């Protein structure tokens, strides 16, 4: 076993060529004799943090030698006022990984119509599935400008295009654009007439925590093409959780940052090429962006669209232009999402909800 | 296009530029300006602006503004000035934006008092009217006519004057919820000359039993939570003919009286969590509807508080026929 | 006959800090005043947490009111909101109304260990020196005096 | 200059944040053998707000009776800069007036 | 042993009101004792078994001792059998084999593919990946594997050895079910609606079941008893033919009818 107080740093190392496996960690004060500060501070002995072992997992795990600093970079604060430690009770194994769900299929090469489920009674709104939990449960959120506060739960797919909920979420806060996502049991939104983001454990039925993304434009000021308070999108990928928005800095350019789901802060940024108001939508796979041109109801001696133009890297943090043909039967595209369980994308276009196939590289460098 | 401000395309972004006034240089093809999370003041407002025909939305956010602007563009339909410090509105100001539909004044400090006697209704054109989380402490008389939603939430409002929603006929959807109101507050039959009534709401208040005199002609949305509702009445929530959805959650509800939703044939939603239930043989009439109800009306919520023999209980399943009450 | 003004604030609301579960109200003073209300983190607080006392100063002629409002640490641990734990006073008069200084209640805490303690140095009789000194992690900011040999030190001196 | 000073234990120091404005300091250490550059240090100077002067009472709204009269008060005297702290207390002044008929 | 196919679930008794809103309680079937074993569910902390003297007892709150367990709980699938606790350790498909009497670890069983720790629980969730029944039969272990897609497997485990006897794959999937039960080797999977689900109205029936000896599964509709909306743990004990029934903060008993259509 491990223990390190407040500020920290805990160390972890298998022998040889060993990984490194959790069984059981904490974030808090369980005892009082243990660390050593001001009695003030240790007079409550219940901290807890459930979310420690997750933590763990996605960094210790599958690695032979691993450094966490117990802080509030990599830990979020439980119990304000007290001085906490971290416990964790870790076994060595085989150096062996698990594989397809965690990695990368590729890069992308061709978008393809997949399911229609059924025609909403709104033109845009947002539906995703939760990527980290094995279950075939759907949420439904149709975007009703200066309204939407209500996020919708299905048992499954026939129940989804028949119109049988499980149960409805009444939300804190009035939310802004078809930019939410679910995220391990907990959903992210864009808060109305604010560039923040809003985590909301669908479990206890109450806000977990409230993050501020820097410069970030916010209530129709930088959305997508078609408007509607699109300012700030959020993608789930094989790298994680990401913020998918718009800065002044950048002159409306795409700025893309990864976000961590805990600490809910900004752990990286990134400016691109592309402006988000010239684009329809954006999504996130195996770290890269992928830009959405479309057609649009109303368009002056138009005809382009309906493609995929540009693509960004953030680990080579390099740029290209592309073009991929993407589906587009109905023209208002309103959302676009990917999950990594599926590789499928979660759209929704003008009252259809629809969900597309994808079709990959043989490499990806 | 201003040296400041960044135009870009068929809009204009003075928006976070630590600007004091409206920058000079704007062009005659612009449709939306966003000058929102500034400092300007009321007083940086210039004649010029108003010239500006082809602008249609503004939006002003997070700025330093006292009072309504002047000298805004002429031809105007979205307006946004919210989370600011505006606490007098001129009659003159609303006059100069006679186009003006959609209007938002959400956070501001706007008071009664504050507000000229029919400013709002200078505003010819006005259906949206957004006075959501001001310092109001009743809703104001002059409105427009043409007025289809009132949004006059999370306020201070104990008060309502019959004569407040006078001419307001087109009006769709009220939202007064969050407020110090009570049934004293209420005048009589205050409500009864909406309608056109869609949706109407009063949640978080302190309502003692539902506003009598209510619009049924188009009412479809009925929420009435958080308040301190002991009873409904009977002639409550008839000629309610028309309603669909139904919300009585969150209130002081022992018993219901036998009938007291025969009129809501359209009813499509019940909702009655969290309510001390006393379940005894007023609830022998709740338990038979329940049953024969058709799989149009979902009711949900109805759990017994009383006595510790049926405590916790649903009232849509009843043990040895209900005891020994019929 | 009397002079009809918007309300002007007296003791207007300080920054509050919880110690050791102690819960730790929030002062407010206006006049004229008739009503006054707290809108703590962007929404109003309920009426019966309120508690007015409308008390009228020698020195000054029109009436002035007080308003208490207790915030205990169970409020302050389970606000998730993005800045810290802030309240505003509104007070009402028969012109209009007056917001106060947002008072933000924290969490008071104080750490053992310091970022950085003094070196000790060699210096000639003309050279000049610099101390250096990083105080403990708490909240509010500490606040640093230096001591000559257990003694303190007057910088006007 | 005489309010910045290099000091024998490697130390800038700056009096007032007037002579010597913002930007992005770094040091520099020398020897026979190489250089060696360090972090550069983001050193920011905010100007804190302050009111400006009171305008002119407004006239009477009303012609007979309870009346109004105005007077604002900017934050521009100075205007906050760099991030510095908004103004503290009430922009507007309105009191009651009676015009004689 | 056997008293035959199941027809209808009817209440019995209500004990008491819990603190908590999920939790477990059963009795030994094997020896003949009138005590009680009480669970009360405590996410990420549950580790502790109180055992009770008699009925009355535990209406009263009168403890006779509390066992403090090697390893923490998942889920409500607890499960008493001849002086030895079987339960599912946290972030683990292994059954903990616990002697009572010696106070000690006696074995540890990896149940093979099994999905754990809220992968595949019930409706309400909570952990409750892998569920313990005792029935004529002997020891059985409801769980659910990625190989069948998420739908319930039962396997009969040897309390002894602690290894898997026999392998049934079902049709019903873990997450659609509230709870499950074993009787003579048969299988009853139950169906309700829940608390903050003020959407649902539908009625709350037992409508799957799975023999074991013919392999064969059928469509059912039995009426489940539900005054509560937070059905937690369903165990069958077949010394006296009853349901231990934990729903909301409440802990009931339920009565069992049966028909003699068996072959
Ligand atoms: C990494 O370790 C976790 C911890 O159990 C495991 O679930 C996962 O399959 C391992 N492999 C990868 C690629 O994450
Ligand atoms: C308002 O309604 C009243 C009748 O209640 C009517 O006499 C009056 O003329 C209406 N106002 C307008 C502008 O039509
Ligand atoms: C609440 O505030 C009042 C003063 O307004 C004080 O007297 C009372 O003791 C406070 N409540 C508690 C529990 O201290
Ligand atoms: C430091 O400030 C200068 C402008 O004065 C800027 O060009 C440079 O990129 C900044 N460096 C860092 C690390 O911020
Ligand atoms: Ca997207
Ligand atoms: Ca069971
Ligand atoms: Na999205
Ligand atoms: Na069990």
């Amino acid at each position: 076993r491990e223990l390190s107080c407040e500020s920290y740093p805990i160390e972890l190392r298998c022998p040889g060529t060993d990984v490194i496996m959790i069984e059981s960690a904490n974030y808090g004060r369980t005892d009082d004799k243990i660390c050593d500060s001001d009695p003030a501070q240790m007079e409550n002995i219940r901290c807890y943090l459930p979310d420690a072992y997750k933590i763990m997992s996605q960094r210790c795990n599958n690695r032979t030698q691993c450094a966490v600093v117990a802080g509030p970079d990599v830990f979020p604060d439980p119990c304000p006022g007290t001085y906490k430690y971290l416990e964790v009770q870790y076994e060595c194994v085989p150096y062996k990984v698990e594989q397809k769900v965690f990695l990368c299929p590729g890069l992308l090469k061709g978008v393809y119509q997949s399911e229609h489920l059924f025609e909403s009674d709104h033109q845009s709104g947002a539906w995703c599935k939760d990527p980290l939990q094995a279950s075939d449960k759907i949420y439904y959120m149709p975007w009703t400008p200066y309204r939407t506060d209500t996020l919708t739960e299905y048992s499954s797919k026939d129940d989804f295009i028949a119109g049988r909920p499980t149960t409805t979420y009444k939300l804190p806060h009035r939310v802004d654009g078809t930019g939410f996502v679910v995220y391990d049991g907990a959903l992210f939104f864009n808060k109305e007439r604010t560039r923040n983001i809003v985590k909301f454990d669908l479990r206890t039925r109450i806000k977990s925590g409230e993050a501020i993304i820097a410069n970030a434009n916010y209530h129709d000021t930088s959305p997508y093409r078609w408007g509607g308070k699109s300012d700030i999108d959020l993608a789930v990928d094989e790298n994680g959780l990401w913020v998918i928005y718009a800065t002044e800095q950048n002159n409306g350019k795409i700025v893309i940052s990864q976000l961590n789901p805990y600490t809910l802060r900004i752990e990286g940024t990134w400016d691109t090429a592309y402006d988000k108001r010239s684009a329809s939508n954006a999504f996130m796979i195996c770290g890269i962006l992928y830009v959405v041109k479309s057609v649009y109801e109303d368009d002056d001696n138009e005809a382009t669209g309906n493609k995929i133009d540009y693509i960004y890297n953030t680990d080579q943090s390099k740029d290209s232009l592309v073009d991929v043909p993407f589906p587009n039967s109905y023209q208002y595209i309103a959302a676009v999402d990917y999950n990594p369980r599926d590789n499928l994308l979660y759209v929704w276009n003008n009252y259809h909800v629809v969900k597309y196939s994808l079709d990959f590289g043989p490499l990806d460098g | 296009c201003p040296s400041v401000c960044r135009c870009d395309r068929n809009f204009v972004y003075c928006n976070e530029r630590s600007l004091t006034s409206v920058p000079l240089g704007i062009p005659e093809g612009v449709t939306v300006l966003y000058l929102h999370n500034n400092q300007i003041n009321n007083a940086g407002f210039p004649a010029e602006l108003h010239n500006v025909q082809s602008v249609h939305t503004v939006y002003l956010y997070g700025n330093q503004l006292d009072e309504f602007p002047m000298n805004l563009p002429k031809n105007v339909r979205v307006l946004h000035l919210q989370e600011n410090n505006i606490q007098t509105i001129s009659r003159a100001a609303l006059a100069q934006l006679l186009k003006l539909e959609e209007l938002h004044l959400d956070d501001n400090s706007i008071s009664t008092v504050g507000v000229e006697d029919g400013a709002f209704r200078e505003a010819i054109s006005l259906k949206l009217l957004f006075l959501s989380k001001n310092h109001l402490s009743s809703v104001p008389v002059g409105l427009p006519v043409d007025l289809q939603e009132l949004r006059v939430d999370e306020n201070r409002i104990a008060v309502i004057s019959d004569m407040a929603f006078q001419n307001l006929t087109s009006l769709e959807r009220l939202i007064v919820d969050g407020n110090l109101l009570t049934n004293k507050g209420i005048a009589e039959g205050t409500f009864s000359h909406l309608t056109k009534l869609k949706e109407f709401s009063i949640v978080r208040n302190s309502l003692s039993h539902p506003p009598p005199d209510l619009p049924g002609t188009h009412l479809i949305r009925l929420y009435l939570q958080d308040n301190q509702i002991n009873h409904i009445p009977l002639t409550a929530f008839a000629n309610l003919r028309k309603l669909e959805r139904l919300d009585i959650s969150n209130n002081q509800l022992r018993m219901l009286t036998q009938g007291v939703f025969d009129h809501l044939s359209n009813l499509k939603q019940l909702t009655a969590r969290n309510n001390p239930w006393f379940c005894d043989c007023s609830i022998k009439w709740v338990t038979e509807w329940l049953k024969y109800i058709p799989s149009s009306l979902n009711v949900r919520g109805f759990m017994c508080q009383g006595p510790e023999q049926v405590r916790g209980m649903a009232v849509r399943e009843l043990n040895m026929n209900l005891l020994s009450c019929p | 006959s009397a002079p009809g003004t918007l309300p002007h604030f007296i003791e207007e609301p300080e920054d509050a800090y919880i110690i050791k579960s102690n819960p730790i109200a929030l002062r407010c003073k206006a006049r004229p005043a008739m009503q006054i209300f707290f809108k703590c983190n962007g929404e109003w607080v309920h009426q019966n947490e309120h508690v007015s006392e409308e008390s009228l100063d020698e020195s000054s002629g029109l009436k002035v009111r007080e308003v208490f409002i207790n915030v205990t640490r169970q409020q302050v641990e389970d606000f998730h909101g993005p800045e810290d734990y802030w309240c505003q006073c509104v007070a009402w008069s028969h012109l209009g109304t007056s917001k106060s200084r947002k008072a933000s209640v924290r969490i008071a805490y104080l750490r053992k260990n310091f970022e950085q303690d003094p070196q000790g140095r060699e210096v000639p009789i003309e050279g000049m020196i610099v101390l250096h000194c990083r105080p403990p992690e708490g909240v509010p900011a500490a606040e640093v005096e230096w001591l000559k040999n257990e003694e303190p030190i007057d910088s006007e001196q | 200059d005489e309010n910045i000073d290099t000091r024998a234990d490697h130390n800038l120091i700056i009096r007032q944040a007037r002579l010597s404005d913002s930007g992005n300091y770094t040091c520099m250490a020398a020897n026979i053998v190489a250089k060696r550059r360090s972090l550069s240090a983001t050193v920011v100077v905010y100007v804190n707000g302050g009111w400006s002067s009171w305008t002119e009472w407004s006239a009477c709204n009303v012609r007979c009776g309870r009346g109004w009269q105005k007077r604002s008060r900017t934050c521009t005297n100075p205007a906050p800069l760099n991030g510095g702290a908004f103004c503290e207390g009430m922009s507007v002044q309105k009191i009651t007036c009676t015009a004689l008929c």
